[PDB]
This record gives C-alpha cells, structure tokens and sequence, in this order.
DNA sequence: CTTGACAAAAGTGTTAAATTGTGCTATACTGGGAGCCGTCACGGATGC
DNA sequence: GCATCCGTGAGTCGAGGGAAGCACAATTTAACACTTTTGTCAAG
C-alpha cells in the first residue's frame, strides 16, 4: 500500500528482509567548502 | 565592501614559470603590440 | 650558410637532408640574433630563494 | 606656547667570553662498489 | 635494414605521510658602565 495516498500500489511489490552494511564512506567527512586558505610556498596557489 | 571584484592581472605561477626559464639561461620576454619589452615584474627585478 | 648552400645542389638526397638540416640550425641562429657560442655557459642564473624557499 | 628640572629608554665605547675558522699531526699504507629482468611497449627520429 | 636512443602513457578525491682531536688566531656576541635624547610633570 502507498502511505501517501492509501491506495495500493498497482501491481504487486517484491517485499522481503535483506542485509543493508553501513559503509565507511559519509558524506559527514566529505563535504568541504572554502572561500580563502592557505596558499602554496611558491605557486601561491591555494592548497589542497 | 559590495563593490565588483576588478579586472585581474598576470598570475604569480606565470612569473615563476619565467624566473625558472630564465634561471635555465633562457630570455623570456614579454613583448607589446610594438615588441617592445612590457614588464610583468612591476620593476622589482630591474637593476635600478 | 653559403657552404651549405652550395652543398645543397647536390646530387645525393642524404646530403641534401644534412645540409638541409644543418642550414635550419644557421638559419634559426642568423634570424634569432643570437650566437653559438651563448650555448656554453660562462655565468648560471640562480633562481631567487623564495621560489627554492 | 615656554623653560626647567629629571626617570628612563636608547645609543655608545671597551672587554672578557664564547663561538668559529684554520693549520697540523712523520712506520707504512697507492685503481670503487653496488650491482643484480616479469629488463615496459611502442612509435618517432637519427645514423650509420 | 637495423640499431640505438628518447619520450609517452585519464581525471578528481582522501590518508597518512612528517677520522678525530687539539692548539691557536679571528670574529662575534653579550655585557657593562656611561652619555645621551625621549618622554613626561611642574608650573609660568
């Protein structure tokens, strides 16, 4: 059934219990923003 | 201070790419319309 | 340049080809106003130290 | 807007102390050592 | 005709990665009493 309407989804749904891992992987340490930093010796560009 | 960010200049890595050619015994110039020489070092590297 | 001109009539393509490629290199050095001899350093630029910091 | 001192922070000579640069040591000694193949495969250029 | 030499081989990201003395001469530094100038405070 469709909890947002109530109505049953149209066709019958393959339901069932599978085994999900969590990977290492989250976005909590890879979202990163910068608008000045440091910069490099020589290049002076900034770093990475 | 809302102002629109100017107009650029020549990047640092092209003045560093410069001094390591001429520190190879190469003269790079810069030239202008008139081929004479145009000074990207804003006179610090001109012996007075 | 002239020897390299008058070798260049020559009958023989090999010649031809060294004396083509040897009058390029005369060529390149007559036009660019620079001289042979600037190829062997007598002084060496040091790079400035805050790009070797 | 001024002198009329004066505590002090700064500048000025010498000196004793670390700190640093240089020479010297006399039995005889006399040509290095780490190398070591899945050697990377393949075009482009020179040149015998 | 082959032999040899040389330059080339995707991008972004993170993650951890990080024979020696000894003596002696010069030289430099630290320190130290002294002259300063440099601020101040006092009234005129």
């Amino acid at each position: 059934y469709d909890g947002r309407t109530g109505e049953p989804i149209e066709g019958p749904i393959v339901v069932g219990q599978m085994f999900i891992m969590k990977l290492y992987h989250m976005v909590e340490d890879k979202m990163h923003a910068r608008s000045t930093g440091p910069y490099s010796l020589i290049t002076q560009q900034p770093l990475g | 201070k809302g102002e629109d960010v100017p107009e650029p200049s020549v990047p640092e890595s092209f003045r560093v790419l410069v001094k390591e050619l001429q520190a190879l015994a190469l003269d790079v110039q810069t030239l202008d319309e008139k081929d004479n020489p145009v000074d990207i070092f804003e006179g610090l590297a001109s012996k007075r | 340049e002239k020897e390299l001109l008058e070798e260049m009539k020559h009958p023989s393509r090999a010649r031809r080809a060294k004396a083509r490629k040897r009058l390029e290199v005369v060529r390149a050095f007559l036009d660019s106003g620079n001289r042979p001899e600037w190829m062997i350093l007598e002084a060496v630029p040091v790079l400035p130290p805050d790009l070797r910091p």
